[PDB]
């Protein structure tokens, strides 16, 4: 049973310092490359930091590098992100993720619950949902679109393009990698197609349990970009 | 005098059936294919050395993509590369380090392997958990594991130098069906196309055809000297090559029921350690103890190239399923993509 | 050695 | 002695049918192995070597 | 006259050519045959860059000789003496930490099994790289040119007092080139020469006792060569450091002779170590 | 170039790493082949060095971890998998000294001191097996005091012309063991009178192993 546990959250004056923790269990957490995404209140995601299996590899968001350090202690299972230089805008519920990256794997496939901070009073690939909403009904057929300011289809031939959804009070879970891989554990009844810079996620004959908020992301290059999310809302 | 009587009518029935099998050979493949052009030079180029290991590499298998291979030495170490890029994408630790066999599951999400250890040990490469684990040791044969063959994720194919064949049912462990009438160790198996048949090579110089299904012996085909060490069926699965201690290649018909050709030349005189076919039948690969790989032609028995690139024995190859490259394993440590 | 002077 | 004999009517009952098979002529199993070789020649990238541009070892 | 010219500038120029070429050849075929996979090859092979570099600095000592004069500038003076000091210390070196490691893998097994490992071969190469340049950029520093009675001298230079810190390099280079070197290599092989005697795979039959003859016979070639090579040079340096003796042609070419043998221990070098290796003979 | 492969390849490299640090620790080995006919001592000798195929033992002497393989059960031929032992580091070969005067089996071709020759025979000239030491490990002697006796030596060799003392019987067989080496240059055999009680015995297959990597190191140095 794979379990992630965030936990180090609370309310922090502006300026102060405060280090997040991931608790591991239930995998072989070592050989898998960890990151941390963030999601303001009412905002979508957006990714903070990540460092490899054997922590050789770290990389930063310009939003938060010189000021966020993530690190992670393998004998304990634990994964950190020492914050300083707190701002309002660093307010946010943070994600730990895991991801395992070989021929055929699927990255970001599983979310931590998440834990709360409160702070008090370019080159850059763009992701675009230019569709902020959607009602939908029972047993239709839906189609959320998204579209990269860069091709997103490499030299090697994959299209380096997921899909996430986030169910109302959950953790995000992945859905489609590599734009046309269904993730482990999916329903059927989700499919992803497109081509270079422009993807869309089908679904078939959707459920009550379907509802909630779609995020495209790339893994071309870093820093890795979501889009803003498509919220699929009950008729 | 019960024994006696047998022992001859033995003789009989061999006698019959070496009469019927003369009765139908009205002529040669050899002098049928005179009139087909031959293939010409063959000039393959090491394309790829996937280092690594660090013991003899005695086994591998290409996943049904024709991308991923596993491999097998007596480093302990089940190495799975992706040969695209020559990454290592897992490399497993085994039990017992010393094995003789690996395969590679059609839907790839197995391996398996076996050796002295005389367990044929599966292994789930797609755990929750991340790391590769092994999901049963299937226990039983009474010799070493010589080669395995899975038929889909669930049954499995296994040889003995106990000198019978196996059917497992890798849910249950047990095994469902055994294969015995060879009277010499069992070394090495090939899957018929449809998964319905297979063929056995063992030390009694003999091959046997099996209906997997019935579980018996249908054909016995036998003109090898020595010990067959390698077979391999024709890709329409109505014939087999098979690789033997005696420096020959003798491809049977099944429904012709007897030897069409050998593939042999007077200056090699070195045992035959593992055979493959090209897509289309046309080349015969096999891996010599003279350290090379000889490419004959399949229809004319002339030799169209040769694979010189080890510095020790070439105990495994084989060919992707779409044809377009064959790996070489070798005694020194390093496996070769040729195309 | 003992070269250049 | 009691290994021998059981061994014995095996080996017949196999040989029986073994014995009983249908059976084509060879030159009928030859035409069938020349037939795929020409049929499939075509798409077997190791007798007739596809462009660099189509080798996934070279790419 | 001419003919003492001749006669040195023929000496440096065999003692270069081979010098490159056979240290060059013997890099080839570690690259292409060998590999690094044993300890040993890995000392070998940085033997061996180490003494083309050394046998590299010769053509432009000829040169000097020949026009007495230093014509390629403060920048080629500078690394060529540091090359050439560097290239000294890193040589010997690697012929003392070779001979370490023999006497380890015969007088300690056990302990040879973890200590000998190619990883550890290469931290210690390295490490004799790190200490020879300890000495090599200091040589680069103080070297300089300067105006000689001639036309120009590409030498030395010290502080004051003058005399003080030269008479310190030459000893210091006697003692660490010289002397430590001798000891220590001499040393290691008497024991493992003492130790092979002792071994029942040598000590039984007569082919076993023609085996055992060899090795020692290997060894002791190899220690009165790097004798033979480098004693003479510092015998040298120390007389005309301690002594002022008159200046003649025979004075001359004996001191080009004693440097010329001085760099024959880098032309017997890889003849003696890689080609009369049995693990080469394949 | 190197999108997410950027990942896979640091991947291949920490795990291409392990298996350097895993073969350091293999090389480091003592790998050890037991061998001889059923009976011959083995199982002693395994209790000796302790406290479903290859049966393995694993024991620590004087800072030298050895490995040693018990073949065991193996119910095929030889030749088909013996050549996976090319590179041990020693054979150590139990014979049964007082093997010499068993009787003959139903349909036994040849009396169990014999077989054990041709067993040795086999091994020692293995093509496999060229550079690889012997230790002959000479078993029950207690035993073979007893038997000697009342039962003579000509029973199980029938050109032997000495007496029935142990130390003229002793040698002979060592001699007759011993003389089947056809590489006595090139291969070298270590022979010890080894019983039930003794105990120099893991002393003696480490003295004999020492030697062996000495002769490895040697011509791993170039001196050899």
């Amino acid at each position: 049973d794979v379990q992630l546990v965030e936990s180090g959250g609370g309310l922090v004056q502006p300026g102060g310092s405060r280090k997040l923790s991931c608790s591991a269990s239930g995998f072989a957490f070592s050989s898998f490359g960890m990151h941390w995404v963030r999601q303001a209140p009412e905002k979508g995601l957006e990714w903070v930091a990540y460092i490899s299996s054997g922590s050789g590899t770290i990389y930063y968001a310009d939003t938060v590098k010189g000021r966020f350090t993530i690190s992670r202690d393998d004998p304990k299972n634990t994964l950190f992100l020492q914050m300083t230089s707190l701002r309002s805008e660093d307010t946010a519920m943070y994600y730990c993720v895991r991801s395992i990256y070989y021929y055929g794997s699927s990255p970001f496939d599983f979310w931590g619950q998440g834990t709360t901070l409160t702070v008090s009073s370019g080159s850059d690939i763009v992701m675009t949902q230019a569709t902020s909403s959607v009602p939908v009904t029972p047993g239709e057929s839906v189609s959320i679109s998204c579209r990269s300011s860069k091709s997103l289809l490499h030299s090697n031939g994959n299209t380096y393009l997921y899909w996430f959804l986030q169910r109302p009070g959950q953790s995000p879970q992945l859905l489609i990698y590599r734009m046309s891989n269904l993730a482990s554990g999916v329903p059927d009844r989700f499919s992803g197609s497109g081509s270079g810079t422009a993807f869309t996620l089908t679904i078939s004959r959707l459920e009550a349990e379907d509802v909630g908020v779609y995020y495209c992301m790339q893994h071309l290059e870093y820093p890795l970009t979501f889009g803003a999310g498509t919220k699929l809302e009950l008729k | 005098s019960e024994l006696d009587q047998l022992r001859q009518e033995a003789e009989q029935l061999k006698n019959q059936i070496r009469d019927a099998r003369k009765a139908c050979a009205d002529a040669t493949l050899s002098q049928i294919t005179n009139n087909i052009d031959p293939v010409g030079r063959i000039q393959m180029r090491t394309r790829r050395t996937l280092r690594g290991h660090l013991a003899k590499i005695y086994a591998m298998h290409w996943g049904t993509d024709s991308r991923l291979l596993v491999s097998a030495s007596q480093d302990g170490k089940l190495i799975i590369w992706d040969s695209y890029t020559t990454n290592k994408v897992h490399a497993i630790p085994l039990r017992s380090s010393w094995v003789m066999t690996c395969a590679y599951a059609p839907s790839g999400n197995y391996v398996a392997c076996g050796g002295l250890d005389n367990i044929c040990s599966i292994y789930n490469l797609k755990t929750r958990e991340g790391n590769v684990r092994v999901s049963r040791e299937l226990a039983g044969h009474t010799g070493y594991l010589s080669c395995c063959r899975f038929l889909d994720d669930n049954q499995i194919v296994t040889s003995s130098g106990d000198t019978t064949c196996a059917l497992w049912d890798i849910e249950t462990g047990q095994q469902t069906t055994t294969f015995t009438g060879h009277t010499g160790d069992v070394m090495s198996l090939s899957l018929a196309p449809d998964t319905r048949l297979f063929v056995s090579g063992a030390c009694d110089a003999s091959a046997k055809l099996w209906d997997v299904r019935e579980g018996m012996c249908r054909q016995t085909f036998t003109g090898h000297e020595s010990d067959i060490n390698a077979i391999c069926f024709f890709p329409n699965g109505n014939a087999f090559a098979t690789g033997s201690d005696d420096a020959t290649c003798r491809l049977f018909d099944l429904r012709a029921d007897q030897e069409l050709m050998t593939y042999s030349h007077d200056n090699i005189i070195c045992g035959i350690t593992s055979v493959s076919f090209s897509k289309s039948g046309r080349l015969l690969l096999a891996g010599y103890d003279d350290f090379n790989c000889n490419v004959w032609d399949a229809l004319k028995a002339d030799r169209a190239g040769v694979l010189a690139g080890h510095d020790n024995r070439v105990s495994c190859l084989g060919v992707t399923d779409d044809g377009m490259a064959v790996a070489t394993g070798s005694w020194d440590s390093f496996l070769k993509i040729w195309n | 050695y003992x070269g250049f002077x | 002695n009691t290994a021998s004999i059981a061994q014995a009517r095996k080996l017949v009952e196999q040989l029986k049918m073994e014995a009983n098979i249908d059976r084509i002529k060879v030159s009928k199993a030859a035409a069938d192995l020349m037939a795929y070789c020409e049929a499939h020649a075509k798409e077997d990238p190791l007798l007739t070597p596809v462009p660099a541009s189509e080798n996934p070892f070279r790419e | 006259s001419m003919i003492t010219a001749i006669t040195i500038m023929a000496l440096y120029s065999i003692v270069c050519v081979v010098g490159l070429f056979g240290n060059f050849l013997v890099m080839y075929v570690i690259v292409r045959y060998t590999k690094m996979k044993t300890a040993t090859n890995i000392y070998i092979f940085n033997l061996a860059l180490a003494d083309a570099l050394a046998t590299s600095t010769l053509p432009f000592q000829s040169v000097n000789y020949l026009m007495g004069t230093w014509p390629f500038g403060t920048i080629l003076c500078k690394i060529v003496i540091s090359i050439d000091y560097y290239n000294m210390f890193t040589s010997i070196w690697t012929l003392c930490t070779m001979s370490v490691d023999r006497y380890i893998a015969v007088c300690h097994p056990v302990k040879a099994l973890d200590f000998r490992t190619p990883r550890n071969a290469k931290i210690i190469n390295v490490c004799n790289w790190i200490l020879s340049s300890a000495i090599g950029l200091p040589v680069m520093f103080m070297a300089t040119t300067k105006y000689r009675q001639g036309s120009i001298d590409c030498t030395l230079t010290f502080s004051h007092p003058t005399w003080y810190w030269e008479n310190l390099l030459k000893i210091c280079v006697f003692i660490f080139a010289f002397i430590m070197p001798v000891l220590i290599i001499t040393v290691c092989y008497g024991l493992m020469i003492l130790r092979l005697k002792s071994v029942r795979m040598l000590s039984g039959s007569k082919e076993k006792d023609r085996n055992l003859r060899r090795i020692t016979r290997m060894v002791l070639v190899v220690v009165a060569v790097f004798i033979v090579c480098w004693t003479p040079i510092h015998i040298y340096v120390i007389i005309k450091a301690l002594v002022t003796i008159p200046e003649t042609t025979f004075q001359t070419v004996s001191w080009h002779f004693c440097i010329a043998l001085g760099y024959t221990n880098s032309c017997l070098n890889p003849v003696l170590y890689a080609f009369l290796d049995e693990n080469f003979k394949r | 170039l190197s999108a997410e492969d950027k990942a896979a390849v640091e991947r291949s490299k920490m795990i291409d790493r392990n298996l350097r640090e895993d073969g350091e620790k293999a090389a480091k080995e003592v790998k050890l082949l037991l061998l001889g006919a059923g009976e011959s001592g083995k199982s002693t000798i395994v209790k000796q060095m302790k406290i479903t195929g290859i049966v393995e033992t694993h024991f620590t002497f004087k800072d030298l971890y050895f490995k040693m393989f018990d073949v065991g059960g193996q119910r095929s031929e030889r030749k088909k998998w013996i050549h996976c032992f090319e590179g041990v580091t020693a054979i150590i070969f139990c014979v049964a000294l007082s093997d010499y005067d068993l009787v003959l089996a139903e349909d036994e071709e040849m009396n169990r001191m014999h077989e054990s020759m041709k067993l040795f025979d086999s091994i020692c000239n293995n093509k496999w097996f060229t550079e690889t030491s012997i230790i002959l490990f000479l078993n029950k002697k207690d035993l073979f005091e007893e038997k000697i006796k009342r039962s003579p030596l000509t029973i199980c060799y029938p050109e032997y012309t000495g007496s029935n003392t142990y130390e003229e019987a002793a040698a002979y067989i060592q001699c007759q063991f011993e003389d089947l080496n056809r590489r006595k240059d090139t291969k070298e055999i270590y022979t010890h009178f080894t019983c039930a009680t003794d105990t120099k015995n893991v002393q003696f297959v480490f003295d004999a192993v020492t030697d062996v990597i000495i002769k490895n190191n040697l011509k791993e140095c170039g001196l050899y």
